[PDB]
């Protein structure tokens, strides 16, 4: 009976990964969704500009972020996520007893990475503002795709050995 | 996405053949040794005629 | 040994080719990327720091 | 600059093939030996067959 | 009653067999968490390194540390192990006697 | 010096395949014949009937 | 010898073609350039004089 | 001769077939690097004395 | 379900009542191993006093 009841563990961990998997392919997306919006807001920064290119550069801004936030939404598996921020974490079978292999939730959305639906830049100043806001974000997102990454292969990891 | 959920229900159902062709020949196995000791239970009766 | 039931052999080749199939596929994956950390699964922080420099 | 910045980007990730090649052709050499001990293995039982 | 009385010495020589296996299995693991573990406190020693880059490799440390101590718990076969530290060391039957064959436990956590 | 020190790691642990050819069909064979001869082991006991 | 995990001679080989690689870039950065000593990495104390004299 | 349990023939065929491989791994050597004295293992006498030359 | 320590109404209706159910039904199952363990060593017995009473 023990050895029969690992094949849930399996299946569990089988859709962890997957899940896993989803998130990781929509925040390859929101990175490069971010790196334009920090090249825009650079773009912005110039007091050379004429008016009319600034507020180019602000519709390509908020086209962008409405962009993340979309992706970011979409990024769901069999009705559970680990980027849109509806939980804080999910638990997948790890031991025949019942034990969790718990995949902590690594919000990927607009409020997720420091940004407002509503922020944007007006002037030259605020754009130069937003440079440093939009590198946090970056690098934020950065830090939680690689945690999500470092759990997929300790779910490997268990799921080769629960084979063993 | 439409790409990831088709892996993820391929990891949900597929099965690995690899350890179904080693069952399927050991469940063979097993079923000649299976057939040979039925006809041994249907041949240990035939000793009571040796008595008459 | 002489079980008509279960071997362990054939479970520990099925192993050894499963961990050579896995191998294998990380092969076909850094061929088609041409990457040796070409997400965040083979590396993290090496990706992160690739990513902030790009 | 930028193209130092490149230069180091493609030091930090990117494969050697030339070391790769020979990589694929031993894994699937590999493989197909790993294929063949499987199927030794499968054969191994059904010789208690012979005893029967 | 002597040669009956074996069968169950080498059931248990078996069943420590198997469970050596499970320790071996862990320590596949455990072991190559610790080769990363090297390579990233060996990179996080460089000094060229901005800040961000020395977080990222601090996060990947931890977090491969909290996988080994995973991997650790989770070696037992059958609710004993000798890898976890749950005990210092099992006694295999070696003899009709009683006479037993010791494996010290290796902790491995 | 890694080229070194995986050309030693290989030193240290790889098998000699080409050896290990003839001794699995060398093993093969010896399995046969061992199976022969457990048979014929098995077979000598029962000549006792005719004498009775 | 026969080993299928490792062949040093492959890595023997794909040295030499490194190195002929490493060669092949220099003569075609001092083709590009005109110059043997083209930077303070080629000699520096040659670079040194040469770039006082100028 | 007539034995299960081992055969030299093989083993002298084995031995060919690696002085036949190690030919070829020299060969390979001295194609890749277009001299029969690339290194101080090929003959250390001419390879000091072409290096004190150089 | 009575003698192995089920109700006839026993369900989870949640996944941390399941969870809680999973020790109720390994005790159900090692409870009722060790009974027909039980049953099999009185059955031995029985065939052991039916060869002695022919004897």
């Amino acid at each position: 009976a023990t050895a029969s009841s690992l094949n849930s563990v399996k299946d569990s961990l089988q859709r962890g990964q997957s899940t896993i998997d989803v998130a990781l392919a929509a925040g390859d997306t929101i990175t490069d969704l971010l790196t334009k919006m920090k090249e825009k807001a650079l773009a912005a920064s110039d007091t050379s500009l004429n008016t009319a290119s600034f507020n180019a550069l602000k519709a390509d801004f908020e086209s962008l972020r409405d962009q993340l936030q979309k992706a970011a939404t979409n990024a769901k598996f069999n009705g559970v996520s680990l980027a849109d921020g509806s939980t804080t974490k999910l638990s997948f079978l790890a031991n025949e007893d019942g034990s969790n292999f718990t995949v902590t939730a690594q919000t990927l959305s607009l409020t997720g990475i420091g940004l407002t639906a509503t922020s944007t830049f007006t002037d030259a100043a605020t754009a130069k503002t937003m440079i440093a806001t939009i590198t946090t974000s970056l690098q934020t997102a950065t830090n939680k795709l690689s945690s999500l990454g470092t759990s997929s292969v300790g779910l490997d990891t268990h799921l080769t050995f629960v084979g063993k | 996405l439409q790409d990831s959920l088709d892996a993820g229900v391929g990891n949900l159902v597929d099965a690995d053949l690899a350890k179904e062709s080693a069952k399927l020949q050991s469940l063979q196995t097993k079923q000649q040794l299976g057939v040979q000791a039925l006809s041994i239970a249907n041949q240990t009766p035939q000793t009571i005629l040796s008595l008459f | 040994l002489n079980s008509i039931n279960t071997n362990p052999g054939a479970l520990l080749a099925l192993q050894n080719l499963n961990s050579t199939n896995t191998e294998l596929a990380a092969t076909q994956g850094r061929i088609n990327t041409g990457k040796k950390v070409a997400n965040a699964k083979d590396n993290g922080a090496i990706w992160s720091m690739a990513k902030m420099q790009s």
